[PDB]
C-alpha cells in the first residue's frame, strides 16, 4: 500500500488496528510510537472514447477513478499522456478539451459529461443541456385552444419469441466414449434434469406466438371494391405477386434482418 | 368513412371535424405511410430490438462451444487423447476433470437461458396487451399507443417479433385568448354544458376544449345553478333565448 | 476500491435530476395535462380543476360554489404529509431495503475471502512461501473453485434481484404516463378512491 | 494468474454479465424521469386561486 502519517490514537498495549470489513489499515511503527495508515494504490479500468472510424481516426482515452497526477505512469501510446489534460467527477480524461457552452447528449461518460466530434475539428467534453427551457405565461385570465391539427405515424417494435434450442447432455459431456458414459452416469439425475428445463423453455415459445397473433376466431377476406373514401391502405395489405401472402413493408423487415 | 367518425367521437371531438376535412386528414394519411416507406428503407438501425435478441442467443452458443478446447485442471482437452496416453486405472481421474470442467458449463448456459427467457415473456405479455387493446378497440392510456390523442393501430409481422404502426392525433398551432369560468346573465351562474368560455375582446364566444370552434350562447349551451355571488371570476353577457323570437312568429 | 469493488457513477446527477422533477410539476399545474400529448397550452388552475371533477361523475357546480373549502382542505392535507414524513422514519421502507440488501452482497463475498476452501490455508502468498511449486498447485487449485463458485453465486443473485427492480421501474414509468400526465379511471391505480 | 486463464472464458463472461446491469440502470432513470421534451419555468405570480 501507500504509508502516510495518521491521526488515529491507539492503546498502549494495542498493536495494529483493523475495520468494518475485517481488513489492516492502522498499522504502529515498531520503533518509533508513530502511528501509520495504509492506502492501496491507484488502479481503475481503461476506456476508449472515439467517434465512428468511418468518419475521423482520432481517440482520447479515459482512465477511471484515479487523480490526474498519477497519469503518465500507466503500466496504450506515449503521446496519450498530454495535450491539455481536463479532470471530470468520473475520472481522468486525457484527448479532451474543456468547453463552457451546453449541448446535447451523444456518448454517455459519467456524472453528467459527454464527449462528441465537433469542429479545426477535435474532440470535446461538455456537460450536457437537458433540452431547451421554455416558460409559459400562466395567468387567471388565459387560455389556449389549438386551431389546427396533425395526424402522424410512430412505430414501435417489439420481441415475441427466440429460438428453440435443445442440447443432449449425454452427447456433449462424453461423445462416443465407454468409459466416459459410465462415469456420467454415477453422478445421478443432472443430464436428466437439464433436457427437462430446456424442453419447459421450448413449449413456452410456441405458447407465446400463439397469445400475440391468434386472436381472431375466422380469417377474413380483403374486399376487392378498394375504394375506402380516399384512404391507400395497399401498402400495408398483402400483395398477389409474391407466392406468399408477405405486404410489402414486411418485405423490407425482413431483409433487414441478417 | 364513419369507422373514422367513431374515433374522432372519443378525444372530446365533436362529428363535424372529420367530413368538414375529409381530403386533408386523407392526404395527410397517405403521406404519413410514405414517410415510414423512406425510414425503414434508408437506415437498418430502426430494428434495434429484435436484433439484439438473436445476437445475445448466438454469443451464448459460441461461448458455449468454444468451452471444449479447455483442459479445465486437466492434461489435454481430447477424450480419445487421454485414454490413449494414461492408464485407464489413472485416467479417470484426468477425465474426473474432464466432466466438472464441461458440466459446470451447462448449468451457466441454461441458468442464463431460464433468466433470459423471462425477459421474452414479459414482453410477449405487454404485446399481447396491445393486440387485445390498441387494436381490437380504442384505448384511453395516456402515452401507451404512442405519444397523442389515439385514434388506432396496425399489426405488422417480422422475424421473431411484432412490429406496430401507431395512429395519433397532435394539435398544431395555439392562439391566446380571455376566459371567465362563469357567466352571469340575471344574477345566476351559467355554468357551460361542454366547453368553456372564450372572448376575443368584444364578444364572449364558446367552443369545445381541443379545436377551435365558437358558437353564440344559447339556453341550450349551459345549466342554470346558484346566484352571481359566489363564484370568482364572474363576467357578465347576455344569452340569447332562441323560444322568443321563435314564438314571436 | 479495497479489492477490485469498483463503484460506478451515476449518469444522471442529484442536481440535475430535480430539474425533471421540477419540470414535470411545473407543467402539471399551469398546462394541465395538455403537454403530455402535444404542446403546453396555459389553463388557469381554478378551470384545471374542473376539468377534473368533471371526470368523476360530478358536475362543474361543485367547485366553484365551495372554492373555499377545498383550497384549504387541500393546504392541510399537504401539512398532514409534513409532520407524518419527519416524526417517523418507517415511511421509506422499500428504498431502504434496496441498499441493506445490496449491502449485505457485498460483505458477505468480501468475507468469502478468508475460508481455506479445503485447502491447508487462505493466503495466496503464504501458501507459495511454505510448500513447492510442484506440489502447492493442488492447494492453490483449491483456492479457485472455492473463490470461482463465490463469485457465480453473488452474479446470479444479482441478475435475479435486477429483474425486480425493472419490474418496479417500468411500474412507475406507467404511474409517470398515466396518474402524472393525465387522468386516470382505473379503480385503486391512484390510492384508494376517485381520482 | 496463469492457472487462472487455463480455466477458460469464465472470467470473460462475468464482466459481460455485469455490464449488462450497469447499462440498464441508466435506462430506468432515464425512462421514469426524462418523458418531457422542454423544461418549463415557474412563474412568478404565485396566485394559485
Ligand atoms: C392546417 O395545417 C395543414 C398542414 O399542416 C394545412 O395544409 C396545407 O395548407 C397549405 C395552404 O393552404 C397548402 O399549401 C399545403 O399544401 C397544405 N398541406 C397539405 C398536406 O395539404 C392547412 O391549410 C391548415 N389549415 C388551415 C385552416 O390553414
Ligand atoms: C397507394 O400508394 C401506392 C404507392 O405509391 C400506389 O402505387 C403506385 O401508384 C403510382 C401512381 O399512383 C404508380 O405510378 C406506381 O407504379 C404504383 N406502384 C406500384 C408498385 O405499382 C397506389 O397507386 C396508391 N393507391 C391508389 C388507389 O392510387
Ligand atoms: C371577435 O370575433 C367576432 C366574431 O367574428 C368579431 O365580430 C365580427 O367581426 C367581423 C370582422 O370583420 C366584422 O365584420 C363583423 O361585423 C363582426 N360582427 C359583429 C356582429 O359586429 C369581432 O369583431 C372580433 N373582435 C376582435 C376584437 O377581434
Ligand atoms: C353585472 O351586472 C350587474 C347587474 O347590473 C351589475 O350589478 C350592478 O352593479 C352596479 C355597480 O357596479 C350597481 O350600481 C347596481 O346596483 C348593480 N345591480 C345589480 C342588479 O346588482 C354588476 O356590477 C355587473 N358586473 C360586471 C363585472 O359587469
Ligand atoms: C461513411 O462516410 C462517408 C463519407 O463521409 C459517407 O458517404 C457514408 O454515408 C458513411 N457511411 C455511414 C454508414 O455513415
Ligand atoms: C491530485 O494530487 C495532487 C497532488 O498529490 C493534489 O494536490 C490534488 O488535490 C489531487 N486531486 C484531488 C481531486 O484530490
Ligand atoms: C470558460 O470558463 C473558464 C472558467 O470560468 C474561463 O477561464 C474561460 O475564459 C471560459 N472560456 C470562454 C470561451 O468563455
Ligand atoms: C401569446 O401566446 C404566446 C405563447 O403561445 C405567449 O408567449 C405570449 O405572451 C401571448 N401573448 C399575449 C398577448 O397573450
Ligand atoms: C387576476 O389576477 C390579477 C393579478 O393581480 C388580479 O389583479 C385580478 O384581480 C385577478 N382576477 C381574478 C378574477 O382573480
Amino acid at each position: 500500500g501507500v504509508l502516510t502519517e495518521s491521526n488515529k490514537k491507539f492503546l498502549p498495549f494495542q498493536q495494529f488496528g483493523r475495520d468494518i470489513a475485517d481488513t489492516t489499515d492502522a498499522v504502529r511503527d515498531p520503533q518509533t510510537l508513530e502511528i501509520l495508515d495504509i492506502t492501496p494504490c491507484s488502479f481503475g479500468g481503461v476506456s476508449v472514447i472515439t467517434p465512428g472510424t468511418n468518419t475521423s481516426n482520432e481517440v482520447a482515452v479515459l482512465y477511471q477513478d484515479v487523480n490526474c497526477t498519477e497519469v503518465f505512469v500507466a503500466i496504450w501510446r506515449v503521446y496519450s499522456t498530454g495535450s491539455n489534460v481536463f479532470q471530470t467527477r468520473a475520472g481522468c480524461l486525457i484527448g479532451a478539451e474543456h468547453v463552457n457552452n451546453s449541448y446535447e447528449c451523444d456518448i454517455p461518460i459519467g456524472a453528467g459529461i459527454c464527449a462528441s466530434y465537433q469542429t479545426s475539428q477535435s474532440i470535446i467534453a461538455y456537460t450536457m443541456s437537458l433540452g431547451a427551457e421554455n416558460s409559459v405565461a400562466y395567468s387567471n385570465n388565459s387560455i389556449a385552444i389549438p386551431t389546427n391539427f396533425t395526424i402522424s405515424v410512430t412505430t414501435e417494435i417489439l420481441p415475441v419469441s427466440m429460438t428453440k434450442t435443445s442440447v443432449d447432455c449425454t452427447m456433449y459431456i462424453c461423445g462416443d466414449s465407454t468409459e466416459c458414459s459410465n462415469l456420467l452416469l454415477q453422478y445421478g439425475s443432472f443430464c436428466t434434469q437439464l433436457n427437462r428445463a430446456l424442453t419447459g423453455i421450448a413449449v413456452e415459445q410456441d405458447k407465446n406466438t400463439q397469445e400475440v397473433f391468434a386472436q381472431v376466431k375466422q380469417i377474413y377476406k380483403t374486399p376487392p371494391i378498394k375504394d375506402f373514401g380516399g384512404f391507400n391502405f395497399s401498402q400495408i395489405l398483402p400483395d398477389p405477386s409474391k407466392p406468399s401472402k408477405r405486404s410489402f413493408i414486411e418485405d423490407l423487415l425482413f431483409n433487414k434482418v441478417t | 368513412a364513419m369507422q373514422m367518425a367513431y374515433r374522432f367521437n372519443g378525444i372530446g371531438v365533436t362529428q363535424n371535424v372529420l367530413y368538414e376535412n375529409q381530403k386533408l386528414i386523407a392526404n395527410q394519411f397517405n403521406s404519413a405511410i410514405g414517410k415510414i416507406q423512406d425510414s425503414l428503407s434508408s437506415t437498418a438501425s430502426a430494428l434495434g430490438k429484435l436484433q439484439d435478441v438473436v445476437n445475445q442467443n448466438a454469443q451464448a452458443l459460441n461461448t458455449l462451444v468454444k468451452q471444449l478446447s479447455s483442459n479445465f485442471g486437466a492434461i489435454s482437452s481430447v477424450l480419445n487423447d487421454i485414454l490413449s496416453r494414461l492408464d485407464p486405472p489413472e485416467a479417470e481421474v484426468q477425465i474426473d476433470r474432464l466432466i466438472t470442467g464441461r458440466l459446470q458449463s451447462l448449468q451457466t448456459y441454461v441458468t442464463q437461458q431460464l433468466i433470459r427467457a423471462a425477459e421474452i415473456r414479459a414482453s410477449a405479455n405487454l404485446a399481447a396487451t396491445k393486440m387485445s387493446e390498441c387494436v381490437l378497440g380504442q384505448s384511453k392510456r395516456v402515452d401507451f399507443c404512442g405519444k397523442g390523442y389515439h385514434l388506432m393501430s396496425f399489426p405488422q409481422s417480422a422475424p421473431h417479433g411484432v412490429v406496430f404502426l401507431h395512429v395519433t392525433y397532435v394539435p398544431a398551432q395555439e392562439k391566446n385568448f380571455t376566459t371567465a369560468p362563469a357567466i352571469c346573465h340575471d344574477g345566476k351562474a351559467h355554468f357551460p354544458r361542454e366547453g368553456v368560455f372564450v372572448s376575443n375582446g368584444t364578444h364572449w364566444f364558446v367552443t369545445q376544449r381541443n379545436f377551435y370552434e365558437p358558437q353564440i350562447i344559447t339556453t341550450d349551451n349551459t345549466f342554470v345553478s346558484g346566484n352571481c355571488d359566489v363564484v370568482i371570476g364572474i363576467v357578465n353577457n347576455t344569452v340569447y333565448d332562441p323560444l322568443q323570437p321563435e314564438l314571436d312568429s | 476500491k479495497f479489492n477490485g469493488l469498483t463503484v460506478l457513477p451515476p449518469l444522471l446527477t442529484d442536481e440535475m435530476i430535480a430539474q425533471y422533477t421540477s419540470a414535470l410539476l411545473a407543467g402539471t399545474i399551469t398546462s394541465g395535462w395538455t403537454f403530455g400529448a402535444g404542446a403546453a397550452l396555459q389553463i388557469p388552475f381554478a378551470m384545471q380543476m374542473a376539468y377534473r371533477f368533471n371526470g368523476i361523475g360530478v358536475t362543474q357546480n361543485v367547485l366553484y360554489e365551495n372554492q373555499k373549502l377545498i383550497a384549504n382542505q387541500f393546504n392541510s392535507a399537504i401539512g398532514k404529509i409534513q409532520d407524518s414524513l419527519s416524526s417517523t422514519a418507517s415511511a421509506l421502507g422499500k428504498l431502504q431495503d434496496v441498499v441493506n440488501q445490496n449491502a449485505q452482497a457485498l460483505n458477505t463475498l468480501v468475507k468469502q475471502l478468508s475460508s481455506n476452501f479445503g485447502a491447508i490455508s487462505s493466503v495466496l502468498n503464504d501458501i507459495l512461501s511454505r510448500l513447492d511449486p510442484p506440489e502447492a498447485e493442488v492447494q492453490i487449485d483449491r483456492l479457485i473453485t472455492g473463490r470461482l463458485q463465490s463469485l457465480q453465486t453473488y452474479v446470479t443473485q444479482q441478475l435475479i434481484r435486477a429483474a425486480e427492480i425493472r419490474a418496479s421501474a417500468n411500474l412507475a414509468a406507467t404511474k409517470m404516463s398515466e396518474c402524472v400526465l393525465g387522468q386516470s379511471k382505473r379503480v385503486d391505480f391512484c390510492g384508494k378512491g376517485y381520482h
